[PDB]
């Protein structure tokens, strides 16, 4: 076929040869977990691609028109240029709506999607050396993140964004030297502004798009050059990848589960409504409604507005209003987390080059402060949803506030405790299967009376009849007989009638030859993983 | 090492595969088909349900085309008929589309996951510190370069380039200061019923002995639709959005938002001029960052415990009170009056200001007593502001004094 | 080769370059320091004159500080004091700007030519067809991943997961149908002093046998500022930019473009009243991509040898003729009417239309003649269009018929 | 005038021209959506795969 006339006429040119061989041969482990990340990036994808569909329609304008277009309720109502583009994008476009909800679900998909990977990166501990710079990296994303989405939404200049836009306004103009000047510099001119709006536009269309497209081509190619990280299991060492090839059983996983999420946001972005902008009508300032929260992202910086205790400085002819001191709080919380490793490398005592992961229970510190800090963070989310969250469930507002105040100290402590004592626990069933086998439960009573479960040793046995501890090795622990195969089907067949019998025996000896197969590989490379460390 | 071609020639193809995985240390140390029998009967059920999800995936990419293409999709009115379809337009098509795409990867899944073979790749890994030549031979290199270069031995030469070097970042950020902008300048203008940029104006700042400015509240009228041979087009002419109000219109306990409406552009009453156009600068007062009051109408009852703030004795006209209605912590509206317990209340953070402890917060972030506008009423009846704001309203920043 | 430290540790940081180099295939055939002598004076006058470059680019910088930050830059008027400066202000800044670049430039290109070594480096390639065990295993290793995956023997699923592939891409792709308006479609209007939207209308189409439309002259007004305490704004309450004319207007020889101008939005004459806004419109209709006549009043002389197009026998009325501002070849306005020699011109491309020969082109692109516009006078002696154009004007599209 | 020298060259191509004018400009040309269209095309569109390309 002519396939192979292609392919020599570019290698003949580019000598790819060598190269292309080493790309399909890198080895990729298969934890569920390590698939988290691609959801993000997919989700980055459908980020772009639907917003370059929208820019076609959308007009950045703050200047005003009498609206006259498809969405009857407010015709005549006079609106900024850019709400009225959003609303021919929502009712004169054939299926603008469609993709307008796509898109913003594709913005909610893609933070919550770095917020669980980034979990699965700090309790894993895969930010530790060499992979540290990725950390940076990441954290920088899940930042910018944020902060495109925040605008993306501001955009429209419906009346639920821009008091979003004036409280991000006021709040940049009480800073205690340059908030004035940093205001006047960042919107042109007093809020609202004529500049401000096409500011923003290109803030979320150009710029930041172009700094996340470039980092986080930066953090993929700097996990492509440094290998994955793995969990210990049988033949796994610090000097080695376990898993499978980026082709043929990997890409394609990989392309499946891209179409995967894909079809899931465009069924998500069809049958839930997402910011119905035109039930909240254009934006002026002396308009507000009770639930007026921003995007679920920034839940968080709202709350801590509202827990803060009004503690307002007054100095002669100047004055800190009391907002500065949210604005310091969440930069220290920024500042944390951003400067993690090293905090941990301080107090841990250790610059080892880990290539293996670390379950959660086996780190009790680590995973407590991250339990911690996610029950603060959810404290100041579910503090920024109060609102909502006292008119339904019939909860005082004021004790809403209360609760997100003292619960920000005391409930973080009782997160460390339980979640300390709870990982210690785990371990201690580890060891308690290691050193005396699985619990079948199978209770048989002996001729003297006495109750006894017969315990499944994994190791070798005493002469007494009874198993030799094994050393802990990081690597899950089996904890039931139906993980070593013990209830799976002897039958074989499809529903309503068997396979013939001699296909049915014929297929369950080939099956129990390779699974001794792959336990006998994976023991030998163990030996040899053993012989080669001496 | 360095095969020859002669024995390439001689070795098998999936010997040639070993090869090329052991060439780049990867060793394929456990490989198994799935289906070795030859009639086995579960290749053919794990054809039929990939092939399953295929055929649903066609049906659900054709039926997106479809409901794209003619189901109904424009705007249906609550009381129109079709409205069903014009409700379902945007589902439907989504629902069929996320079908497809959804069951295509569902098929290409279980094809890998029932065909293609189980794998055991192992792969060494070359990382950590780099071996103690090509590390070596690195810093001479770049020594060399640096020595032989002379810039080392000249200091007069390097400063005056670092010099050089921190003048082009210098004047490739000057440009820059295009952005920047004095935030206290008055933008060029008499005065506005906006004030004049600076954040120690409002319109109600129009009231320093220059203008009569009513308490003007809002109709929320629409531009009205005229059509005839030439065509459709909306008009605003004959109508105003800002109107005057007598001091009878307020029940007790009542509220209502005013704006500064300054004498020249009131087209209501006994002056309505059906062909003078002023809802521009009506509109134009309303969308004023901080010019909108609340206008307080108590009960007597109330109007008795009262505490007036130092200075401010005479702003009240009866029972009428006027505060701001932008909130002192962060600018939200506040906007949200209980009647009863006669506490404006801030939605954004939950800022409760006492309306009869002359606005003076009670709980929440703020920290700051709302400033109050005096009012009266004009030798026509209806209410005007008397005076100027004192007290510079809005969010505080660094500058303002208490 | 696979040098131990030892020997690493053993051996001169020169030679550890040459090492390095030798490494990745290069080596450097030659290199030769620029000023071997200790005490030569050629160091002392190179290093002068990377210095002279150095302090030109360091005042200029310094310079372009200073006249960004301090000389004027705001605008002046043509009497005003001060244009000087503003008109050198860019000039100035951009000289100096470029002075200190440039300099800096000029001193590091110098640097490297006098100071650092001369060199011939000399590098091998590897290119060109890739080694026979590379290629060769290449081959194997996707061979064998394509069979053993066993898609090659499954046609059925193949050719669904291709459908399934292509109606993928489909859905994808049908939201870009959001774009896709059919040309032919009134945009949802009676009609406009614009038309409908579609290519077979104008202003002018409101003559057919619905509106009375004159011929309106453009003014060009601009909107009238008004100031007071109030503020400074901006009215066109009491304007109008299209206006109608008597046919004693023109001189023989003359020419005036002229837009359609509905009588219903007419505020000039006896008819002026001084608050009514008809400025939106009349400009809107100014705005209208293809309404723009050419009204060209001829000399007796040259009227007696018109050529009249088969249909357009009574259009003209008397010296008058009316024809399309809008050239037939691309759409620019013709616009450049030549008084004695009666050619309309387009500037665009050169088409030239004789203005005798019914508007007939005669020299350039076009090869269509321009419409002609009835005109007749009113009850009141000023000018209206007697008709509609009878042949669609503009550029030609696929199914203009001729 | 160099935008209306591009429409009209569109819209006289001989199957596809109207068409493809109407969806380019989104209607007739001058139109609403016209500068935006062009104006992301100039700041992002084209600027992505130039710096792509190079
Ligand atoms: C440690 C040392 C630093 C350090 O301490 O900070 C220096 C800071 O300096 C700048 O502020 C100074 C000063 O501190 C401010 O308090 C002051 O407020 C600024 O003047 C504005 O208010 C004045 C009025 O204020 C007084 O009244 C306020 C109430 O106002 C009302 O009442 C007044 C009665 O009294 C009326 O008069 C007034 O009209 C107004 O009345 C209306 O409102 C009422 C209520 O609504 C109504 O009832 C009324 O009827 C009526 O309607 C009180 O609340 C206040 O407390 C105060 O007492 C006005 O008079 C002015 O005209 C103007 O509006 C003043 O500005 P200035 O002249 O620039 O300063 C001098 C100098 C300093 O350098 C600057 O300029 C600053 C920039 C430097 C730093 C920027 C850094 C760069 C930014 C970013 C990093 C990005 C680039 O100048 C120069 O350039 C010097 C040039 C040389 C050096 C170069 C550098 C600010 O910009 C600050 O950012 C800055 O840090
Ligand atoms: C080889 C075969 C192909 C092939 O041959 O081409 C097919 C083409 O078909 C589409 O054109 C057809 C036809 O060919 C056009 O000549 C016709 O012009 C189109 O109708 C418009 O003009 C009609 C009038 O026209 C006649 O009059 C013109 C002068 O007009 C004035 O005078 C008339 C008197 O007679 C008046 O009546 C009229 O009002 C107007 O008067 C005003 O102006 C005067 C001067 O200013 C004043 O004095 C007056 O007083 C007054 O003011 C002459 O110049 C013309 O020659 C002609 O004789 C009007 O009647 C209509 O209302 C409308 O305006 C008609 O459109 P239709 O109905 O869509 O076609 C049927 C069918 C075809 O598929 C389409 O629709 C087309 C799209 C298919 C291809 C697109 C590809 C996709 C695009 C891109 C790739 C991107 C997606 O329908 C359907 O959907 C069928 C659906 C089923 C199949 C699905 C597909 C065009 O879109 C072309 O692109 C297209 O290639
Ligand atoms: C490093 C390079 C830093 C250059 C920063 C120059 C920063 C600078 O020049 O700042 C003016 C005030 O500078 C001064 O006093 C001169 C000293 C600056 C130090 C602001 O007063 P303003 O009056 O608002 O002037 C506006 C312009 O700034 C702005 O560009 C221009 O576009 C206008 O908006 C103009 O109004
Ligand atoms: C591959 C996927 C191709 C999908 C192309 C659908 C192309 C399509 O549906 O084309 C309409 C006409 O289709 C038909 O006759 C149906 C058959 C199409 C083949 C145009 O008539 P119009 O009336 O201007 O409709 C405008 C909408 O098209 C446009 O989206 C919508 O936003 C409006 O602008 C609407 O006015
Ligand atoms: C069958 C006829 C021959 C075609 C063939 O073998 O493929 C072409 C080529 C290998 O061909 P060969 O015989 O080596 O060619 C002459 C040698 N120079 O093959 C190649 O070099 C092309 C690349 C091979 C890999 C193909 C894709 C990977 C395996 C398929 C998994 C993906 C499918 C996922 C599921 C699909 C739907 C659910
Ligand atoms: C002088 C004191 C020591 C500093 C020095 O040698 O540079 C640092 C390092 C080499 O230092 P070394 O002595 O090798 O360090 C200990 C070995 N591990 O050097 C490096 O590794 C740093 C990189 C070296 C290259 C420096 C820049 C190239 C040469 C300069 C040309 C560019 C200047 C162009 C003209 C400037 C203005 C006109
Ligand atoms: C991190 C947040 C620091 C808030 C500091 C407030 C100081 C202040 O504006 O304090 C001023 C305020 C009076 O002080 C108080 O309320 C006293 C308590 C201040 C906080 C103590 C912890
Ligand atoms: C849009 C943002 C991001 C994208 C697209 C992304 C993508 C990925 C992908 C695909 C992987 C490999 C597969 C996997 O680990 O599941 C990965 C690994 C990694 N990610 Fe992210 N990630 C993002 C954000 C972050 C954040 C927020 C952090 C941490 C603060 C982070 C740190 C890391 C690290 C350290 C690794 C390598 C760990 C290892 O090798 O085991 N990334 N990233
Ligand atoms: C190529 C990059 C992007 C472009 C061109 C783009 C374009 C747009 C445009 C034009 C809008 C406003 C128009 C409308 O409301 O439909 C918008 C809104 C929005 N954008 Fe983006 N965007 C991009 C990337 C992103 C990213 C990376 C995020 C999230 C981090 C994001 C989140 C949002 C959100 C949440 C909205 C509000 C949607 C709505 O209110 O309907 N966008 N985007
Ligand atoms: C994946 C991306 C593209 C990769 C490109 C690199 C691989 C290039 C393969 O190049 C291809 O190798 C096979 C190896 O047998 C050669 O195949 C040829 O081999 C010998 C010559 O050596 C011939 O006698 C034989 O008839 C023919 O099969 C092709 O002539 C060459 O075109
Ligand atoms: S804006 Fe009113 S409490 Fe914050
Ligand atoms: S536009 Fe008139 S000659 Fe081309």
């Amino acid at each position: 076929m002519s396939l192979a006339t292609v392919g020599n006429n570019l290698d003949s040119r580019y000598t790819m040869a060598s190269g292309i061989r080493r790309q399909i041969n890198k080895v990729f482990p298969t934890h569920w977990s390590f698939m988290l990340g691609e959801i993000a990036l997919y989700s980055f994808i459908v980020l772009l691609l639907t917003g370059v569909y929208l820019t076609l329609f959308f007009d950045p304008s703050i200047t005003k028109v009498i609206y006259d277009g498809g969405y009857l309720p407010l015709n005549g109502v006079e609106m900024s240029r850019a709400y009225a583009t959003a609303l021919d994008i929502s009712f004169e476009v054939r299926g603008g709506l469609f993709i307008r909800q796509m898109h913003h679900w594709a913005a909610l998909l893609f933070v919550v999607s770095m917020l669980v990977h980034m979990l699965r990166i700090f309790f894993t501990g895969a930010f530790r050396r060499p992979r540290e710079a990725n950390w940076i990296i990441g954290v920088v994303l899940i930042i910018l993140g944020m902060a495109e989405g925040f605008m993306g939404y501001s955009l429209p200049d419906d009346l639920l964004s821009g008091v979003g836009l004036r409280i991000m306004s006021a709040i940049i103009v009480g800073l205690p030297i340059i908030g004035t000047w940093m205001h006047w510099l960042i919107f042109g001119g007093d809020f609202p502004s004529d500049l401000m709006l096409d500011r923003f536009y290109i803030a979320h269309v150009l710029i930041i798009p172009a700094i996340l497209l470039g980092l986080i081509a930066a953090h993929l190619a700097l996990v492509w050059y440094q290998k994955h990280t793995q969990f210990p299991g049988a033949g796994r060492t610090e000097n080695n990848v376990i898993g499978i090839r980026i082709m043929p059983l990997f890409a394609v996983k990989a392309v499946a589960f891209g179409l995967i999420v894909f079809g899931f946001l465009a069924l998500l972005a069809g049958v839930t409504t997402i910011n119905a902008i035109w039930n909240l009508g254009p934006y002026n300032p002396s308009q507000v409604s009770a639930g007026s929260q921003p995007d679920v992202y920034m839940l968080w910086t709202d709350g801590a507005a509202r827990v803060m205790p009004a503690w307002e400085l007054y100095l002669g002819n100047y004055t800190i209003p009391a907002v500065f001191w949210v604005a310091v709080m969440l930069g220290i919380l920024v500042v944390l987390l951003v400067t993690y490793p090293f905090i941990e490398r301080k107090f841990t005592g250790d610059d080892a080059h880990h290539n293996l992961l670390q379950r959660p229970r086996d780190v009790p510190v680590r995973t407590s402060l991250g339990v911690m800090a996610l029950v603060f963070y959810i404290l100041l989310t579910v503090s920024g949803g109060n609102d909502v969250y006292a008119m339904q469930f019939h909860v005082s507002l004021n004790a809403m506030t209360w609760i997100g105040r003292i619960g920000l100290i005391v409930g973080p402590a009782i997160a460390y405790f339980i979640t300390y004592r709870l990982c210690i626990g785990l371990q201690r069933s580890d060891r308690e299967v290691l050193e005396h086998g699985i619990e079948t439960g199978i209770i048989k009573q002996m001729p003297n009376g006495a109750f006894i479960e017969v315990h499944q040793p994994l190791g070798p046995v005493d002469d007494h009849g009874h198993p030799i501890p094994l050393p802990y090795a990081g690597a899950a622990v089996p904890k039931q007989m139906n993980q070593l195969g013990y209830a799976e089907v002897e039958t074989r067949g499809g529903f309503f009638g068997p396979d013939p019998e001699d296909i049915r025996a014929k297929a369950k000896e080939i099956e129990h030859a390779n699974h001794i197969e792959e336990a006998n590989t994976l023991r030998a490379l163990n030996e040899a993983n053993i012989e080669r460390d001496k | 090492k360095q095969y020859t071609t002669q024995e390439l020639n001689a070795m098998s193809n999936e010997d040639l595969a070993r090869l090329g995985t052991e060439l780049d240390d990867v060793t394929i140390a456990y490989r198994k088909e799935r289906f070795p029998i030859a009639n086995d009967p579960a290749e053919k059920r794990a054809a039929r349900a990939v092939t399953f999800w295929l055929v649903l995936g066609i049906i659900g990419g054709l039926g997106f085309l479809a409901t794209y293409i003619f189901w109904p999709w424009e705007y249906k009115a609550h009381g129109d008929e079709g409205l069903l379809a014009y409700t379902l337009y945007t589902p439907m098509l989504g629902i069929t589309s996320g079908l497809c795409i959804l069951s295509l990867g569902f098929a290409v899944v279980l094809y890998v996951k029932k065909f293609i073979p189980e794998e055991i790749a192992v792969q060494r890994r070359h990382d950590g510190p780099s071996e103690e030549v090509d590390r070596r031979t690195i810093v001479a290199l770049l020594n060399d370069s640096w020595q032989t270069s002379t810039l080392g031995r000249r200091k007069l030469i390097m400063g005056l380039a670092g010099g050089g070097a921190v003048l082009a970042g210098l004047t490739i950020i000057a440009p820059m200061g295009g952005m920047i902008k004095n935030p206290w300048n008055p933008k060029e203008g008499p005065m506005d019923v906006q004030g004049d940029g600076t954040l120690w104006t409002s319109g109600w700042t129009l009231v320093e002995n220059d203008v009569k400015v009513y308490l003007g509240r809002d109709t929320a009228a629409i531009a009205e639709s005229h059509t005839d041979a030439t065509g459709e087009h909306w008009s605003t002419t004959g109508v105003s959005r800002l109107v005057r109000m007598r001091p009878e219109d307020l029940a007790a306990a009542s509220m209502e938002t005013v704006f500064p409406l300054p004498a020249e552009m009131v087209n209501d009453g006994a002056e309505y001029d059906p062909a003078k156009d002023v809802y521009e600068h009506q509109m134009h007062s309303v969308h004023g960052p901080r010019n909108a009051v609340m206008l307080i109408r108590l009960r007597t009852a109330d109007a008795e415990k009262v505490i007036e703030r130092e200075g401010q004795e005479s702003f009240h006209y009866g029972d009428y009170y006027a505060y701001s209605k932008i909130c002192t912590h962060i600018g939200c509206p506040t906007s949200l009056y209980e009647a009863q317990t006669n506490r404006i209340l801030c939605p954004c953070h939950q800022s409760q200001f006492d309306a009869l402890h002359y606005g003076k917060p009670v709980f929440g972030p703020a920290a700051r007593a709302l400033p109050q506008l005096p009012i009266t009423v004009d030798e026509e009846g209806y209410l005007i502001a008397a005076g100027n704001f004192i007290e510079p309203l809005g969010p505080a920043f660094w500058e303002r004094k208490s």
